[PDB]
Protein backbone atom coordinates (compact mmCIF):
# COMPACT_ATOMS: atom_id res chain seq x y z
CA UNK A 1 0.00 0.00 0.00
CA UNK A 2 2.90 2.58 -0.98
CA UNK A 3 4.70 2.39 1.87
CA UNK A 4 7.79 2.97 -0.37
CA UNK A 5 6.21 5.90 -1.54
CA UNK A 6 4.68 6.93 1.77
CA UNK A 7 8.25 7.02 3.19
CA UNK A 8 10.00 9.16 0.04
CA UNK A 9 7.21 11.59 0.46
CA UNK A 10 7.03 12.58 4.65
CA UNK A 11 10.95 12.11 4.32
CA UNK B 1 4.24 43.76 -16.78
CA UNK B 2 1.93 43.70 -13.62
CA UNK B 3 2.12 42.53 -10.34
CA UNK B 4 0.08 38.93 -11.45
CA UNK B 5 2.49 38.41 -14.18
CA UNK B 6 5.47 38.87 -11.35
CA UNK B 7 3.60 36.04 -9.24
CA UNK B 8 3.79 34.07 -11.71
CA UNK B 9 7.74 34.62 -12.72
CA UNK B 10 8.44 34.12 -9.47
CA UNK B 11 6.76 30.49 -9.44
CA UNK B 12 8.74 29.55 -12.59
CA UNK B 13 12.10 30.14 -10.99
CA UNK B 14 11.29 28.43 -7.85
CA UNK B 15 10.48 25.85 -9.88
CA UNK B 16 13.45 26.41 -12.17
CA UNK B 17 15.92 26.64 -9.06
CA UNK B 18 14.49 23.52 -7.51
CA UNK B 19 14.92 21.61 -10.75
CA UNK B 20 18.34 22.44 -11.01
CA UNK B 21 18.58 21.16 -7.72
CA UNK B 22 16.35 17.71 -7.77
CA UNK B 23 17.92 16.20 -11.18
CA UNK B 24 21.56 15.77 -11.56
CA UNK B 25 21.58 15.65 -15.52
CA UNK B 26 20.06 18.30 -17.00
CA UNK B 27 18.97 18.68 -20.70
CA UNK B 28 21.51 21.68 -20.92
CA UNK B 29 24.61 19.57 -20.42
CA UNK B 30 22.70 16.57 -22.13
CA UNK B 31 22.51 18.15 -25.27
CA UNK B 32 26.40 19.70 -24.80
CA UNK B 33 27.60 16.11 -23.88
CA UNK B 34 25.25 14.42 -27.14
CA UNK B 35 26.17 17.58 -29.61
CA UNK B 36 29.87 17.56 -28.58
CA UNK B 37 29.79 21.09 -27.63
CA UNK B 38 31.72 20.15 -24.16
CA UNK B 39 35.03 19.60 -24.57
CA UNK B 40 35.26 16.97 -21.94
CA UNK B 41 35.55 13.23 -22.26
CA UNK B 42 32.98 11.79 -24.96
CA UNK B 43 30.30 8.92 -23.50
CA UNK B 44 31.05 5.30 -23.94
CA UNK B 45 28.93 4.02 -26.80
CA UNK B 46 27.00 0.49 -26.73
CA UNK B 47 25.90 -0.47 -29.84
CA UNK B 48 26.28 -4.45 -29.55
CA UNK B 49 26.67 -7.26 -27.01
CA UNK B 50 30.87 -6.23 -27.01
CA UNK B 51 30.73 -2.73 -26.99
CA UNK B 52 28.03 -3.59 -23.93
CA UNK B 53 30.54 -5.81 -21.99
CA UNK B 54 33.65 -3.58 -22.74
CA UNK B 55 31.74 -0.71 -21.11
CA UNK B 56 30.65 -2.36 -18.00
CA UNK B 57 33.96 -1.00 -16.70
CA UNK B 58 32.09 2.85 -16.96
CA UNK B 59 28.65 2.51 -16.67
CA UNK B 60 26.97 1.69 -13.01
CA UNK B 61 22.81 -13.73 -17.73
CA UNK B 62 21.20 -12.65 -20.55
CA UNK B 63 21.86 -9.31 -21.73
CA UNK B 64 18.42 -8.21 -22.60
CA UNK B 65 17.53 -8.85 -18.51
CA UNK B 66 21.02 -7.23 -17.41
CA UNK B 67 19.84 -4.03 -19.30
CA UNK B 68 16.43 -4.52 -17.85
CA UNK B 69 17.79 -4.92 -14.29
CA UNK B 70 20.32 -1.71 -14.85
CA UNK B 71 17.62 0.29 -16.27
CA UNK B 72 15.71 -0.80 -12.71
CA UNK B 73 18.04 1.03 -10.60
CA UNK B 74 18.08 4.43 -12.57
CA UNK B 75 14.32 4.28 -12.66
CA UNK B 76 13.99 4.01 -8.49
CA UNK B 77 16.50 7.16 -8.91
CA UNK B 78 14.71 8.72 -11.05
CA UNK B 79 11.37 8.50 -9.02
CA UNK B 80 13.62 9.56 -6.06
CA UNK B 81 14.64 12.52 -7.78
CA UNK B 82 10.60 13.61 -9.17
CA UNK B 83 9.52 13.10 -5.83
CA UNK B 84 11.70 14.86 -4.22
CA UNK B 85 10.96 17.75 -6.79
CA UNK B 86 7.02 17.57 -6.41
CA UNK B 87 7.69 18.54 -3.12
CA UNK B 88 9.34 21.69 -3.89
CA UNK B 89 5.78 22.36 -5.77
CA UNK B 90 4.31 25.42 -3.62
CA UNK B 91 1.10 23.87 -2.62
CA UNK B 92 1.97 19.67 -3.14
CA UNK B 93 2.93 18.76 0.44
CA UNK B 94 -0.23 20.43 2.28
CA UNK B 95 -2.30 18.21 0.21
CA UNK B 96 -3.55 14.79 1.43
CA UNK B 97 -0.75 12.98 1.67
CA UNK B 98 -3.17 10.03 0.25
CA UNK B 99 -3.40 12.18 -2.76
CA UNK B 100 0.10 13.60 -2.86
CA UNK B 101 0.80 9.16 -3.52
CA UNK B 102 -1.73 8.38 -6.48
CA UNK B 103 -0.10 12.34 -8.12
CA UNK B 104 3.59 10.70 -7.76
CA UNK B 105 2.24 7.58 -8.98
CA UNK B 106 0.72 8.10 -12.09
CA UNK B 107 2.28 11.30 -13.14
CA UNK B 108 6.32 9.72 -12.55
CA UNK B 109 6.43 7.84 -15.53
CA UNK B 110 5.30 10.32 -17.82
CA UNK B 111 7.87 12.73 -15.97
CA UNK B 112 10.30 10.26 -16.64
CA UNK B 113 9.82 9.92 -20.26
CA UNK B 114 9.15 13.67 -20.38
CA UNK B 115 13.00 13.89 -18.94
CA UNK B 116 14.16 10.76 -20.99
CA UNK B 117 13.59 12.91 -24.54
CA UNK B 118 16.21 15.46 -23.07
CA UNK B 119 18.75 12.35 -23.04
CA UNK B 120 18.22 11.69 -26.66
CA UNK B 121 18.40 11.97 -30.25
CA UNK B 122 17.24 10.07 -33.03
CA UNK B 123 20.49 7.69 -32.37
CA UNK B 124 20.66 6.55 -29.58
CA UNK B 125 20.44 7.59 -25.53
CA UNK B 126 22.89 9.18 -22.92
CA UNK B 127 22.56 6.52 -19.78
CA UNK B 128 24.77 6.53 -16.48
CA UNK B 129 24.45 10.23 -16.18
CA UNK B 130 25.91 11.26 -19.24
CA UNK B 131 29.21 8.73 -19.27
CA UNK B 132 27.35 5.83 -21.92
CA UNK B 133 25.25 6.40 -25.09
CA UNK B 134 23.66 3.40 -25.98
CA UNK B 135 22.72 3.40 -29.69
CA UNK B 136 18.65 3.01 -31.07
CA UNK B 137 19.50 0.31 -33.08
CA UNK B 138 21.28 -1.14 -30.40
CA UNK B 139 18.15 -1.32 -28.64
CA UNK B 140 15.88 -1.95 -31.28
CA UNK B 141 17.77 -5.54 -31.65
CA UNK B 142 17.33 -7.17 -28.53
CA UNK B 143 15.33 -10.05 -28.41
CA UNK B 144 11.16 -10.08 -28.11
CA UNK B 145 9.67 -8.11 -26.31
CA UNK B 146 12.52 -6.32 -24.90
CA UNK B 147 13.70 -4.70 -28.60
CA UNK B 148 9.97 -3.22 -28.16
CA UNK B 149 10.38 -1.04 -24.95
CA UNK B 150 12.77 2.11 -26.15
CA UNK B 151 11.38 2.26 -29.86
CA UNK B 152 8.03 3.92 -28.59
CA UNK B 153 10.23 6.39 -26.31
CA UNK B 154 12.74 7.42 -29.31
CA UNK B 155 9.45 8.18 -31.61
CA UNK B 156 7.89 10.65 -28.48
CA UNK B 157 11.03 12.11 -28.13
CA UNK B 158 12.16 13.16 -32.13
CA UNK B 159 8.89 15.08 -32.19
CA UNK B 160 8.91 16.34 -28.62
CA UNK B 161 12.74 17.38 -28.73
CA UNK B 162 11.73 20.05 -32.15
CA UNK B 163 10.08 21.81 -29.30
CA UNK B 164 13.25 23.16 -28.55
CA UNK B 165 11.93 23.64 -24.65
CA UNK B 166 14.49 24.34 -22.11
CA UNK B 167 15.02 23.64 -18.47
CA UNK B 168 13.41 26.11 -17.16
CA UNK B 169 10.55 25.53 -19.34
CA UNK B 170 10.65 22.25 -18.45
CA UNK B 171 10.69 22.22 -14.97
CA UNK B 172 7.14 23.82 -14.87
CA UNK B 173 6.24 21.30 -17.66
CA UNK B 174 6.87 18.75 -15.67
CA UNK B 175 4.85 20.58 -12.25
CA UNK B 176 1.84 20.71 -14.46
CA UNK B 177 1.50 17.29 -15.53
CA UNK B 178 2.45 15.76 -11.42
CA UNK B 179 -0.74 18.25 -10.63
CA UNK B 180 -3.32 16.29 -12.83
CA UNK B 181 -6.67 16.95 -11.42
CA UNK B 182 -8.08 13.79 -13.73
CA UNK B 183 -5.58 10.63 -11.82
CA UNK B 184 -8.39 7.79 -10.78
CA UNK B 185 -8.57 7.36 -7.09
CA UNK B 186 -8.18 11.22 -5.92
CA UNK B 187 -10.01 12.46 -3.20
CA UNK B 188 -9.94 15.83 -2.99
CA UNK B 189 -9.30 17.66 -6.99
CA UNK B 190 -10.24 20.81 -5.94
CA UNK B 191 -6.81 22.04 -4.31
CA UNK B 192 -5.08 19.86 -7.21
CA UNK B 193 -6.53 21.72 -9.86
CA UNK B 194 -6.15 25.01 -7.92
CA UNK B 195 -2.44 24.54 -8.15
CA UNK B 196 -2.31 24.02 -11.68
CA UNK B 197 -4.40 26.48 -12.98
CA UNK B 198 -1.94 28.55 -11.66
CA UNK B 199 1.53 26.24 -12.82
CA UNK B 200 -0.22 26.63 -16.17
CA UNK B 201 -0.59 30.38 -16.23
CA UNK B 202 2.63 30.48 -15.17
CA UNK B 203 3.59 28.24 -18.31
CA UNK B 204 2.08 29.20 -20.40
CA UNK B 205 4.09 32.94 -19.20
CA UNK B 206 7.40 31.51 -19.80
CA UNK B 207 6.92 29.89 -22.93
CA UNK B 208 6.03 33.67 -24.17
CA UNK B 209 8.71 35.10 -22.32
CA UNK B 210 11.43 32.65 -23.25
CA UNK B 211 10.42 31.65 -26.75
CA UNK B 212 8.71 35.05 -28.01
CA UNK B 213 8.83 33.97 -31.49
CA UNK B 214 7.37 30.83 -31.04
CA UNK B 215 3.53 31.41 -31.28
CA UNK B 216 1.78 28.44 -29.85
CA UNK B 217 4.51 26.39 -28.30
CA UNK B 218 2.00 26.32 -25.33
CA UNK B 219 -0.81 24.71 -27.35
CA UNK B 220 1.91 22.25 -28.76
CA UNK B 221 3.03 21.77 -25.81
CA UNK B 222 -0.33 20.88 -24.08
CA UNK B 223 -1.03 18.29 -26.75
CA UNK B 224 2.07 16.19 -25.91
CA UNK B 225 0.48 15.79 -22.65
CA UNK B 226 -1.66 13.28 -24.17
CA UNK B 227 1.22 11.25 -25.92
CA UNK B 228 2.64 10.81 -23.03
CA UNK B 229 -0.01 8.70 -21.64
CA UNK B 230 0.02 6.54 -24.51
CA UNK B 231 3.28 5.73 -23.81
CA UNK B 232 2.78 4.86 -20.61
CA UNK B 233 -0.03 2.63 -21.08
CA UNK B 234 1.44 0.87 -23.87
CA UNK B 235 5.17 0.30 -21.39
CA UNK B 236 2.80 -0.76 -18.62
CA UNK B 237 0.96 -3.26 -21.49
CA UNK B 238 4.91 -4.30 -22.80
CA UNK B 239 5.52 -4.40 -18.20
CA UNK B 240 2.73 -7.16 -17.82
CA UNK B 241 3.41 -9.36 -20.99
CA UNK B 242 7.30 -9.23 -19.31
CA UNK B 243 5.88 -10.27 -15.91
CA UNK B 244 3.80 -13.11 -17.43
CA UNK B 245 6.66 -14.71 -19.73
CA UNK B 246 9.88 -13.98 -17.69
CA UNK B 247 8.76 -15.53 -14.93
CA UNK B 248 12.41 -15.43 -13.28
CA UNK B 249 13.08 -11.31 -12.92
CA UNK B 250 11.95 -9.71 -9.79
CA UNK B 251 10.67 -5.84 -10.08
CA UNK B 252 11.89 -3.29 -7.23
CA UNK B 253 9.32 -3.10 -4.61
CA UNK B 254 9.15 0.95 -5.30
CA UNK B 255 8.23 0.11 -9.24
CA UNK B 256 5.83 -2.64 -7.97
CA UNK B 257 4.20 0.17 -5.57
CA UNK B 258 3.64 2.32 -8.97
CA UNK B 259 2.73 0.10 -11.40
CA UNK B 260 0.35 -2.22 -9.06
CA UNK B 261 -3.32 -1.43 -9.88
CA UNK B 262 -2.78 0.63 -12.90
CA UNK B 263 -1.65 -2.54 -14.91
C1 LIG C 1 16.31 1.60 -19.43
C2 LIG C 1 16.00 1.36 -20.91
C3 LIG C 1 17.29 1.10 -21.56
N1 LIG C 1 18.38 1.08 -21.96
C4 LIG C 1 14.98 0.27 -21.11
O1 LIG C 1 13.81 0.54 -20.88
N2 LIG C 1 15.40 -0.92 -21.59
C5 LIG C 1 14.48 -1.97 -21.94
C6 LIG C 1 15.02 -2.88 -23.02
C7 LIG C 1 15.80 -3.98 -22.32
C8 LIG C 1 15.52 -3.79 -20.85
C9 LIG C 1 14.29 -2.89 -20.77
O2 LIG C 1 14.11 -2.17 -19.54
C10 LIG C 1 12.75 -1.72 -19.41
C11 LIG C 1 12.50 -1.09 -18.05
C12 LIG C 1 12.75 -1.81 -16.89
C13 LIG C 1 12.49 -1.24 -15.67
C14 LIG C 1 11.98 0.05 -15.60
C15 LIG C 1 11.72 0.78 -16.74
C16 LIG C 1 11.19 2.22 -16.63
N3 LIG C 1 11.23 2.82 -17.95
C17 LIG C 1 12.05 3.69 -18.49
O3 LIG C 1 12.04 3.67 -19.72
C18 LIG C 1 13.03 4.61 -17.83
C19 LIG C 1 13.40 4.63 -16.51
C20 LIG C 1 14.32 5.56 -16.04
C21 LIG C 1 14.87 6.51 -16.88
C22 LIG C 1 15.88 7.52 -16.36
N4 LIG C 1 15.80 8.92 -16.85
C23 LIG C 1 16.97 9.67 -16.25
C24 LIG C 1 16.71 11.00 -15.56
N5 LIG C 1 15.31 11.16 -15.12
C25 LIG C 1 15.08 12.49 -14.52
C26 LIG C 1 14.44 10.95 -16.29
C27 LIG C 1 14.45 9.48 -16.63
C28 LIG C 1 14.50 6.50 -18.19
C29 LIG C 1 13.59 5.57 -18.66
C30 LIG C 1 11.99 0.20 -17.98
C31 LIG C 1 16.96 2.99 -19.20
C32 LIG C 1 18.43 3.11 -19.66
C33 LIG C 1 16.18 4.07 -19.95
C34 LIG C 1 16.87 3.29 -17.70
Amino acid sequence: RHKILHRLLQE
Amino acid sequence: LNPESADLRALAKHLYDSYIKSFPLTKAKARAILTGKTTDKSPFVIYDMNSLMMGEDKIKKEVAIRIFQGCQFRSVEAVQEITEYAKSIPGFVNLDLNDQVTLLKYGVHEIIYTMLASLMNKDGVLISEGQGFMTREFLKSLRKPFGDFMEPKFEFAVKFNALELDDSDLAIFIAVIILSGDRPGLLNVKPIEDIQDNLLQALELQLKLNHPESSQLFAKLLQKMTDLRQIVTEHVQLLQVIKKTETDMSLHPLLQEIYKDLY
